[PDB]
Parts: structure tokens; C-alpha cells; sequence
């Protein structure tokens, strides 16, 4: 037959790939960076505390001005905050209370959100009659929407539990591009700083780099033992970090096409929920299930500081674009700003 | 990359015997609860037996209770389902599934079509 | 620029007072998640609740018993994996687990799903209301005597009907033993884990039953009572 | 199945013909971008409270 | 003298223990807003504040007068005796409220979650504190309580105030806790039925231990003082000033013990542990 011969040639390719991967592993990142000086103890403190949410927070995203931010709670709300003064700028009620993600358009004109309704809803904050209302609403997914991020005010990429990601044209409401190939539920995506590529971490313990304009998967990275829960890009664009349920963070490089470094401790046995780099990429912040956030030195794999301020699982995080502060959302219905 | 390879299992007359060896590569074997999920021809996935993180607590589906045993060896990184007194209805593919999270006691791995942490199957056939 | 500070302050005031009314409404709605295998009846119970009492097959139903509001939701439009969207329901008041008690071979699937829900790290405190549905079909199969329980659960051969059983008037002891056996297989799991943080309340419903509401009301009340007890260590 | 196998093989053939660089250079590039921007990272080098927008 | 210095050190320990426990409760509440979130916690804060007032206002002056033997404050002590009655009636009353609170949250959980809004919590706290302030100050400044500075209460003020404070609270707290016990016993029997079915009086002992600790500490600390406050001014079979003084101190000892028995929920424990270390 032919299915078993394609399965065999598949395994042959997988071993040629493993050999081509061990071929470029001439050194390790730790040996190269062993002579650098450590970042030192990093003790950030809560500068603001943002209250108001009636349920567990699931997503947050700073704006480009690094001042406003949106947070999504399971009371059916999406609150926009002026993080400097802790005032609430908007409180958007949702037709479905099971929201799971939220993004902030780089123009500050739109917020997005979606969840178990399998629908991505875009809301125009700069409406002309007075009050924020629904502007677009994207249907087509057969699974729950786990993450979404704007490219511009008219293009938006979504990740869903039907094991697919999709690039949408908000006006026509059509999926202008579909990304398939993941086996498990896609949990997180992160767009490259130039909108040109984006990576995705799925529940099949794999991350995939996708070409936005062509709809093809360029590179697939593995190494995690369990579900990948969070992902982000290195500020340079040629590296990215992943966090998974096996209580480990891993730094992969795009051009070398294999894992570079692993961040773990034998006293942390909980599933990583969120990851994000600092402005310079020297610090990697990760949110754990044990209610804490660990700040790792992205070059030496040593753990440097902790942000112990939540009383329940930290569900999300994000660093400002100016690097001035990091926010952490948890299932206690509170957001906390750190710097 | 997590991958699970099962082996053993062929045409065996009723009342025979077999031993299915599932070798795991790509993670830490000790942390994960392991299961044996069988699929008979023409029916959905069925769950056969599970063994805990260290062979402490074992449990079986009713139909294979008192016939099969399941042993875990973390040293050689494998587990074995020793089947004896096979019936004409034990003919099925036998995936060796791993629960998707370490250090826990729950899992959801009998999924209808696609689960990412189970092997490929060794079609055990039993007929006269 | 102080004017913009006062505009932000009064926008925050209108927001906070809308959020206060929303807090009282959300605080007074009792969310109930309906879970269970298919061919069991989740949708039929939502529909029959929407027929008699009222509400908004659709994921949700909203009904009131004695001035107490409930919102019951069954998720229909997902895949078959549930290890990640299940955590969207870690704060529900109770999970209504529906099990086709008359389906002798998909019962192991229901037991495994109940075990995975009961020992979930994120659902450790969510109590489950067990509906052993389709009792009329179970009586049909037991009286027919064509498919016997011993072929799927050999323990059933040595099982004795409990001395605390309350059969309805005119019930064959075989039917009592079959439905109380399914009851005890799920109670053996719920008490095998325990820890007193949550409990399982079995109820032998048929979906078209009029009282399903009352049973949920009575039990949500018991769950809150026991939560308040275990809070003051009185339990 | 046969369709998922043709898609897996074509995906692996596409992924196979990529060109990889040495890990030594990828790490040297990460180290260079890190130390090249260290002085502009407020979370790494703490900014005086006068220029901290979240402190008064 | 050895006995006198011993009384001094024990009294200082009592004041310091009351102050430390109650200021710890008040600090864990004021600093952490997630403890102030609930409503039962409002009542616990009221109790803690009442006991801190008991300590700082009433205890040290009585301790000084007990050590030195003569009351060295003179014109103050009229105010003082009023202060005493308020703070002590602000304690017992508050306990009553907390008890009633728990009852509503176990006998009617739905009605509780609907009607007990922070407005009702504040109304109850206000009623307790204002009943205290009224019943204490108003009959003092009008010299109705009088039949070293004398504090022997009039034969009627005594019995009446005694009733309001101690007794209303004891009846409400005995009725409430016996009802809560009936309810907990019912639920225990039911869970035991289910567990015995599955397997085919430890939780009862736990209920008894917790209810007995609460009610018995309250009673064994206050009841002797109030049966004395009843019997003593009428007959003064009779007792002496030293015995009456030790039973007063028993009352303020309860005012010291209230924090560890009413503010050792898990979150309170963890807030204390992360504060002190
Ligand atoms: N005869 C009978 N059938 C029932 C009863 N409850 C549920 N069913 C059957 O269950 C089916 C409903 O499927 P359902 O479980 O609601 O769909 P799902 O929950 O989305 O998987 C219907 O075809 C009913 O015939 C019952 O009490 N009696
Ligand atoms: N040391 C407390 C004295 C006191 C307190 C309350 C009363 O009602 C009373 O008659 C006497
Ligand atoms: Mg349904």
C-alpha cells in the first residue's frame, strides 16, 4: 500500500530533521553567556491596583501609548483603564460572558474580544454618537477563540480551539486566510514586531511559525512535554519564548530552528500561564499557576526576581511598549501594575 | 517531541495471550499517569486501563477486569499490558495514551478523533 | 487640563455605579454548568426547563424558583477535547452531570469523565449534581432481561441493594438494584476523593420530569449551606 | 489517514529545506541585542522616581 | 510585694495581649482589602475595634488603681465608669450580631445573599454601637447608675443594663447556636448516609468542639460577672471587692480572647503570617 510508505518516509524526514538540528548545536547558550554579569536582584513593587472586575480575568493588553489597557473578565465585561490614574475609561458589556481574550488595536481605535461563543467581536471606542457599541463580529470558527491580535484597524488574526488560526478582513467579515496544521487546541499567538510573521503555541505541545501573507507554516518547533499555554516574541524578532503546562519555559531561535535555552526549577511544578519579554529582552516574565510571577534573566536562565502579589492563578501579563511597567491579571479579578 | 511507540499484538486464537509494550520517548516518564485506550472496529474509542504515576493505584474497565494486567517500569521507560484469556471481542487497536498534564490525577484522553499525546496502535486481532 | 481630570473622574463615577448595579445582578444569579456525555440528555433537560418555567437547546436557560434566579448553560459548539475550555467554569455554583443510566456500555465513559471532573485541579471546589437520567428506559431494559449489567460491571453480580433505598410504589427489586448500583458507582468515586470541599447529590430523574427545577433549587441551597458551614468550621 | 499523511509529508518537506545558522551565532546575536539596549530598559535599570510615571 | 508585682505583670500581660491581638486584626483588615470584601468581616472588624477600645480605654486605669491601691485620677473616673459600660456592652452586643449574622447565612442562604447588603451590615453595626453608647453614657451623666471612686451600680440600673447587655445577647446566641447545631447535625447525618452507601461521629465531634469553644468561652467569661452584677448591689451570701474585681477581669479577659476565636479563618491566618513573618 501507500499510507504505510508515507508514514515511513515521514519518519525518515523526522530523523533527517533531528540530525540537521543536532548538526547546528555546536554550543549551548549557557556556555556562551556564562561570562556575562547577572542582572542582579530585581524587586518590582505594585504601583497601582485596578479593581472593578466581578469575575476572573483572562486577558489583558497594553495599548501602544503604554498608558491605557483593556482587561476581560468572566462577568461579561471588558474594562479600559488609564493605568496612570486608575480611572476607568470604558466598561464594555459583552453579549456572552465567557470571554477568553482581548486585544488593543495599535491605533487605539478598537478593542477586540471573543470566547466560548466562537465569535470575535470588534468594538469601536471612537464612535460618533457617544457610547461604545459593537462594530464588527466575526463568525466562522467551530471552536472557542483563545487569542487574537490586530495587525491594523482592518486586519485581525485569531486563534481557535478548532485547531486553526485565521486572518480576517474586519470589513467584509471573511476569513481572508486560514492557517491549519495544529493537532490540538491553539492556545496563544504572538505577532512579530513587523506584522510579517507570527507564531502560535498549541495544545499538541508544538509551536508553529506562520507566514501571514502566504498562509503557510514555515517552521515547527517542539520540545515541550505538554500543552503550550503562552508565547511571545523576542523584541529583536529572531527569537521567541514559550511556556507550557509542564512547568518550563523555553527559548527558541527562528534562524537556528531549534531550542536555545530552558528556564525551570525543580520547585516549580505548576503550569505557566503567560510569558512576556522586557523592552530590551533581557528580562523574561512568566506567570505561573502558583499565584506568583517569576522574572528570569533571559540570557543566563537564572531566576532573578519574583512578583508575588496575587492570591490566585495569574492568568495574563504584558509589558508596556516603553518598558516602563508590567501588568499582571489573575483570577482574583484584579490587575496589578509593577515597576 | 513526545512520541509513544506500542509493540506486540497479532493474530491470536481465542483464549490465547499477548503482551503490548508501550515505550515512551520525549518526556519524563515518572510524572505522567498512563492509560491503555483500545478502539474496536466499528465503534468509538474505548478506555481499557490506567496506572498511576508509580504503579501505586491501578484501575481497569469492567470488561477486562480480572484478565489483563498493566505494569509500569520507569527505569526502562515503558509500560506493559499483559493480556491473557483473550475473547473474540478483544480485537481492537490498542493506543497507549498519556494524560496531558504531569503531577495530577485527571485526564481527558479518549477523544473521538485527535489527541496529541497518544501513540499509533497495534491492531490486536482475535478470531477463529 | 484639570477639566480632563474631572471628565475622567465623572466617567469613572458613571462606570462605577453601573458596575454596582451589575454587581448586584451578577451576584444574585446562580450559574449552573450542564456537563455529561452525549446521548444522555443535557439538551433535553435545558429544553424542558425552557418549556415549563421559562428562559432565553441553546447554550443557556434562565429560570427562577422561589424568587431565586438560575442560569444553566450547556456547551454545544465545541470539539470533543475539554481540557482547556473547562477552566472557563471554575466558579460555577454547581455542575449538573447528566448520565444515561440506561446505556450499559457508555457508562464507563461517564464514570471516567466524572472522575476527571472531580479530581480536576481547577474544579476541586465545584460540587456536582448527578442526574441518573432515562430511568424509564432503564426499567424497560431491566424488565426485558436481554442486556444484563453483569456483563459490563461484574461487581454487580455480588451487589446488594442498600438498606436505605427508597423505591417508588410498584418497582421491581431488579430495577432498584440496577439504578442504585449506578448511583453507588458514582458515589464511590465522589467519596473516594472527598476532602469535604465539595459533594455529589444523586437524583434519579427522567428528563421530562416536572420537578427538575426543584431538585436543582434544593441542591444549590444545600451547596451554599454546606459552604457556609465549612467556612465557620461548623461542618 | 492518507490525506493527513500527504499533508504531513508535504509540510515536513517544506520544513526540511530551510537553512539554519550555527547556535553560536544565534546566541551571540541575542547577547548583542541584549547588551546593546540594556541602558534603555526601565525594568532592568530602575529609573529614578522623578521620571517614574507610576510613582506620584 | 511579690504578689503585688505579680498582679502587675499579669495585668500588663492582659492589656498587651488584648492590644496586640486586636490591633493585629485591625491592621490585617485595613491593609488588605480582600479581607474587607465580605460582610461577616465587617462585623468581625466591629468586634475587634470594640475590644481595642476595651483595652486602651478601660483596662489600664483599672489595672493602675488595682496595683497602686488608690484611684489616682479623680474627676476622670465618672467618665471612666461610663466608658467601661460602653466598651463591655459594645463587646457582647457585637458577638450577638456576629452570631445572628452566621445564622442568617446558614438558615437562609439565598435570602442572605440577597438582603444582607453592606447597608444592612452598617445598620446592624450602628445599632450595636449606638445601643452601647446610649445605655452607657446617658444614665451615667444623668447619675442614674449610682444608688478611690465608687462604681457600685444602682439596684435598678444594674439589673436593667445587665439584662440588655448580657442577656439579650445570651439568648440570641444560645437560640442561634442551637439552631445552627440542629442544621449542621442534619447535614452531617446526610453526608454520612451517602458515604456509608458508598463504602458498602468525627464531624459531629467537630461541630460540638467549635460551638462549645465559642459559646463556652463567651459564657464562662461573662456569665459570672453578670450574675454578680445582678446579686451584689441588691444584697450588699455576699462577696468582697477582690472577687468582684477578678470576675470583672474575666470579662475583659474574654475581650482579650475574642480575636483568636473569631478571626482565625484561613485568610486571616495567612495575613497574620505574611505580616509578622
Ligand atoms: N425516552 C427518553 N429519552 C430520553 C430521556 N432523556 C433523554 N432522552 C433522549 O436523549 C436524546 C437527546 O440528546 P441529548 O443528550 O439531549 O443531546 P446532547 O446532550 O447535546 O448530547 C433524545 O433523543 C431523547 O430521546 C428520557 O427521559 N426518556
Ligand atoms: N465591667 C463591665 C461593667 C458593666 C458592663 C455592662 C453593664 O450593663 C453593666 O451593668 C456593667
Ligand atoms: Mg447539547
Amino acid at each position: 500500500s501507500e499510507l504505510d510508505q508515507l508514514r515511513q518516509e515521514a519518519e525518515q524526514l523526522k530523523n533527517q530533521i533531528r540530525d540537521a538540528r543536532k548538526a547546528c548545536a555546536d554550543a549551548t547558550l549557557s556556555q556562551i553567556t556564562n561570562n556575562i554579569d547577572p542582572v542582579g536582584r530585581i524587586q518590582m513593587r505594585t504601583r497601582r491596583t485596578l479593581r472593578g472586575h466581578l469575575a476572573k480575568i483572562y486577558a489583558m493588553h497594553w495599548g501602544t501609548d503604554s498608558r491605557l489597557l483593556v482587561s476581560a473578565s468572566q462577568d461579561g465585561k471588558l474594562i479600559i483603564w488609564d493605568s496612570y490614574t486608575t480611572n476607568k475609561v470604558h466598561a464594555i458589556p459583552l453579549r456572552s460572558s465567557w470571554v477568553m481574550t482581548c486585544a488593543y488595536a495599535p491605533s487605539g481605535n478598537y478593542v477586540a474580544c471573543g470566547g466560548l461563543d466562537n465569535i470575535c467581536s470588534i468594538y469601536n471606542l471612537k464612535t460618533r454618537e457617544g457610547n461604545v457599541r459593537v462594530s464588527r463580529e466575526l463568525a466562522g470558527h467551530t471552536g472557542y477563540l483563545s487569542c487574537c491580535r490586530f495587525l491594523d484597524d482592518n486586519q485581525i488574526v485569531t486563534s481557535s480551539g478548532d485547531t486553526t488560526c485565521a486572518l480576517w478582513d474586519i470589513e467584509t467579515g471573511q476569513q481572508t486566510t486560514t492557517f491549519t496544521g495544529h493537532t490540538g487546541d491553539v492556545m496563544s499567538l504572538s505577532l512579530a514586531p513587523d506584522t510579517r510573521l507570527f507564531v502560535s503555541g498549541a495544545c499538541d505541545a508544538s509551536a508553529k511559525l506562520w507566514d501571514v501573507r502566504e498562509g503557510m507554516c514555515r517552521q515547527t518547533f517542539t520540545g515541550h512535554e505538554s500543552d503550550i499555554n503562552a508565547i511571545c516574541f523576542f523584541p529583536n524578532g529572531n527569537a521567541f519564548a514559550t511556556g507550557s503546562d509542564d512547568a518550563t519555559c523555553r527559548l527558541f531561535d527562528l534562524r537556528a530552528d531549534q531550542e536555545l535555552m530552558t528556564y525551570s526549577h525543580d520547585n516549580i511544578i505548576c503550569g505557566i500561564t503567560s510569558v512576556s519579554f522586557s523592552k530590551s529582552g533581557r528580562l523574561l516574565l512568566a506567570g505561573y499557576d502558583d499565584f506568583n510571577c517569576n522574572v528570569w534573566d533571559a540570557l543566563k536562565a537564572d531566576r532573578a526576581g519574583v512578583l508575588a502579589g496575587h492570591d490566585n492563578r495569574v492568568s495574563c501579563l504584558g509589558v508596556t511598549d516603553d518598558g516602563m511597567a508590567v501588568a499582571t491579571g489573575s483570577w482574583d479579578s484584579f490587575l496589578k501594575i509593577w515597576n | 517531541q513526545v512520541q509513544l511507540q506500542e509493540s506486540g499484538g497479532g493474530l491470536v486464537q481465542p483464549g490465547g495471550s499477548l503482551r503490548l509494550s508501550c515505550a515512551a520517548s520525549g518526556f519524563t516518564f515518572s510524572n505522567y499517569k498512563m492509560n491503555w485506550v483500545r478502539q474496536a472496529p466499528g465503534k468509538g474509542l474505548e478506555w481499557v486501563s490506567d496506572i498511576s504515576q508509580s504503579g501505586a493505584s491501578i484501575s481497569y474497565t469492567g470488561s477486562v477486569k480480572g484478565r489483563f494486567t498493566i505494569s509500569r517500569d520507569n527505569a526502562k521507560n515503558t509500560l506493559y499490558l499483559q493480556m491473557n484469556s483473550l475473547k473474540p471481542e478483544d480485537t481492537a487497536v490498542y493506543y497507549c495514551a498519556r494524560c496531558p498534564a504531569p503531577f495530577t490525577r485527571d485526564c481527558f484522553d479518549v477523544t473521538s478523533t485527535t489527541y496529541a499525546y497518544r501513540g499509533q496502535g497495534t491492531q490486536v486481532t482475535v478470531s477463529s | 487640563q484639570r477639566n480632563e481630570e474631572k471628565a475622567q473622574r465623572e466617567a469613572n463615577k458613571k462606570i462605577e455605579k453601573q458596575l454596582q448595579k451589575d454587581k448586584q445582578v451578577y451576584r444574585a444569579t446562580h450559574r449552573l454548568l450542564l456537563l455529561g456525555a452525549d446521548n444522555s440528555g443535557k439538551s433535553t433537560i435545558v429544553k424542558q426547563m425552557r418549556i415549563l418555567h421559562g428562559g432565553s437547546g441553546i447554550f443557556e436557560t434562565k429560570f427562577q424558583v422561589d424568587k431565586v434566579n438560575f442560569h444553566m448553560f450547556d456547551v454545544g459548539g465545541q470539539r470533543d477535547e475539554r481540557r482547556k475550555w473547562i477552566q472557563c467554569f471554575n466558579d460555577v455554583t454547581a455542575i449538573i452531570f447528566v448520565v444515561d443510566s440506561s446505556d450499559y456500555n457508555r457508562l464507563q465513559e461517564a464514570l471516567n469523565l466524572f472522575k476527571s471532573i472531580w479530581n480536576n485541579r481547577w474544579l476541586r471546589t465545584i460540587s456536582v449534581i448527578l442526574f441518573l437520567n432515562k430511568q424509564d428506559l432503564l426499567a424497560e431494559k431491566v424488565l426485558a432481561g436481554k442486556s444484563k449489567i453483569e456483563d459490563y460491571f461484574p461487581e454487580f453480580a455480588r451487589y446488594t441493594t442498600p438498606e436505605d433505598a427508597t423505591p417508588e410504589p410498584g418497582e421491581d427489586p431488579r430495577v432498584t438494584r440496577a439504578k442504585y448500583f449506578i448511583r453507588d458507582e458514582f458515589l464511590r468515586i465522589s467519596t473516594a476523593s472527598g476532602d469535604g470541599r465539595h459533594y455529589c447529590y444523586p437524583h434519579f430523574t427522567c428528563a421530562v420530569d416536572t420537578e427538575n427545577a426543584r431538585r436543582i433549587f434544593n441542591d444549590c441551597r444545600d451547596i451554599i449551606q454546606r459552604m457556609h458551614l465549612r467556612q465557620y468550621e461548623l461542618l | 489517514s492518507i490525506a493527513q499523511a500527504r499533508k504531513l509529508v508535504e509540510q515536513l518537506k517544506m520544513e526540511a529545506n530551510i537553512d539554519r545558522i550555527k547556535v553560536s551565532k544565534a546566541a551571540a546575536d541575542l547577547m548583542a541585542y541584549c547588551e546593546a539596549h540594556a541602558k534603555e530598559d526601565p525594568l532592568l535599570t530602575p529609573v529614578p522616581a522623578s521620571e517614574n510615571p507610576f510613582r506620584e | 510585694f511579690s504578689v503585688r508585682i505579680l498582679t502587675a505583670c499579669f495585668l500588663s500581660l492582659l492589656i498587651l495581649s488584648t492590644l496586640l491581638g486586636n490591633t493585629l486584626v485591625c491592621a490585617a483588615v485595613i491593609r488588605f482589602r480582600h479581607l474587607r470584601s465580605k460582610v461577616t468581616n465587617f462585623f468581625v472588624i466591629s468586634l475587634a475595634v470594640s475590644d481595642l477600645l476595651v483595652a486602651v480605654l478601660v483596662m489600664p486605669w483599672k489595672a493602675v488603681a488595682e496595683i497602686a491601691g488608690f484611684w489616682p485620677f479623680g474627676s476622670f473616673c465618672n467618665i471612666w465608669v461610663a466608658f467601661d459600660i460602653m466598651c463591655s456592652t459594645a463587646s457582647i452586643l457585637n458577638l450577638c450580631v456576629i452570631s445572628v449574622d452566621r445564622y442568617w447565612a446558614i438558615s437562609s442562604p439565598f435570602r442572605y445573599e440577597r438582603k444582607m447588603t453592606p447597608k444592612a451590615a452598617f445598620i446592624l453595626i450602628s445599632v450595636a454601637w449606638t445601643l452601647s453608647v446610649l445605655i452607657s453614657f446617658i444614665p451615667v451623666q444623668l447619675s442614674w447608675h449610682k444608688a478611690n471612686c465608687d462604681s457600685s451600680l444602682s439596684r435598678t440600673y444594674a439589673i436593667s443594663s445587665s439584662v440588655i447587655s448580657f442577656y439579650i445577647p445570651v439568648a440570641i446566641m444560645i437560640v442561634t447556636y442551637t439552631r445552627i447545631y440542629r442544621i449542621a447535625q442534619k447535614q452531617i447525618r446526610r453526608i454520612a448516609a451517602l458515604e456509608r452507601a458508598a463504602v458498602h461521629f468525627k464531624r459531629e465531634t467537630k461541630v460540638l468542639k467549635t460551638l462549645s469553644v465559642i459559646m463556652g468561652v463567651f459564657v464562662c467569661c461573662w456569665l459570672p460577672f453578670f450574675i454578680l452584677n445582678c446579686i451584689l448591689p441588691f444584697c450588699g451570701f455576699c462577696i468582697d471587692s477582690n472577687t468582684f474585681d477578678v470576675f470583672v477581669w474575666f470579662g475583659w479577659a474574654n475581650s482579650s480572647l475574642n480575636p483568636i476565636i473569631y478571626a482565625f479563618n484561613a485568610d486571616f491566618r495567612k495575613a497574620f503570617s505574611t505580616l509578622l513573618g
